[PDB]
């Protein structure tokens, strides 16, 4: 997982 | 060195081991470029290696040179 640039955000996939 | 690194589950920065002194920051547009967008990645490495037109990733050598291009500052 990792995060988008429009948020500092976990993001999983 | 000390690098930002984004694969914890928050992002935080560690010293990076006798092998790497460079950080990276890889950003492509994740399948909503207008909203989400440039997918944002963080993690440290000894040289800088190739990158594709889409999946790019920004090498530097300095201490927390690769933070979030909108990290909150402070």
């Amino acid at each position: 997982w990792r995060y988008y640039e429009s948020s500092l955000e976990p993001y999983p996939d | 060195i000390v690098c930002h690194t984004t694969a914890t589950s928050p992002i935080s920065a560690v010293t990076c081991p006798p092998g790497e002194n460079l950080c990276y920051r890889k950003m492509w547009c994740d399948a909503f470029c207008s909203s989400r967008g440039k997918v944002v990645e963080l993690g440290c490495a000894a040289t800088c290696p190739s990158k594709k037109p889409y999946e790019e990733v920004t090498c530097c050598s300095t201490d927390k040179c690769n933070p979030h291009p909108k990290q909150r500052p402070g």
